[PDB]
């Protein structure tokens, strides 16, 4: 975990974190409008 | 478009000639929103 989280590139503790919040990709990284891909009620939610 | 072999009077056609897809990527990747610029268009231009 030390090293994970000393580590700041795209194998990044950090990143691999922020998936689950911001910066956003979603649903499309080209949006005017972005949001977190955190499926919340959906149907989906156990498999993300 | 000549590799296409859609011949430049195609487009004066009345017949839907084609269009454009345009995308603009940044340098570390995250690709802004097409919003950011405005629509490109397309000029003809005769022989002399
Ligand atoms: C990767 O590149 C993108 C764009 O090429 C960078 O995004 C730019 O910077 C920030 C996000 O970091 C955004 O604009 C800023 O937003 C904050 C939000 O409060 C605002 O206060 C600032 O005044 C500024 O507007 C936006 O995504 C973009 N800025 C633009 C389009 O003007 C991004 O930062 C880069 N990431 C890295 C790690 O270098």
């Amino acid at each position: 975990l030390q090293s994970l989280e000393d580590d700041t590139s795209i194998n990044g503790f950090e990143h691999i974190a922020a998936f689950h919040g911001q910066p956003n990709w979603c649903p499309s990284p080209d949006a005017e409008k972005k949001f977190a891909c955190c499926a919340h009620g959906m149907a989906v939610f156990p498999h993300w | 478009l000549n590799e296409l072999h859609i011949r430049p009077e195609d487009v004066f056609n009345a017949d839907a000639p084609f269009s454009l897809r345009y995308e603009i990527i940044a340098v570390n990747g995250t690709a802004l929103p097409p919003s950011s610029l405005s629509k490109p268009t397309i000029i003809f231009k005769p022989a002399v």
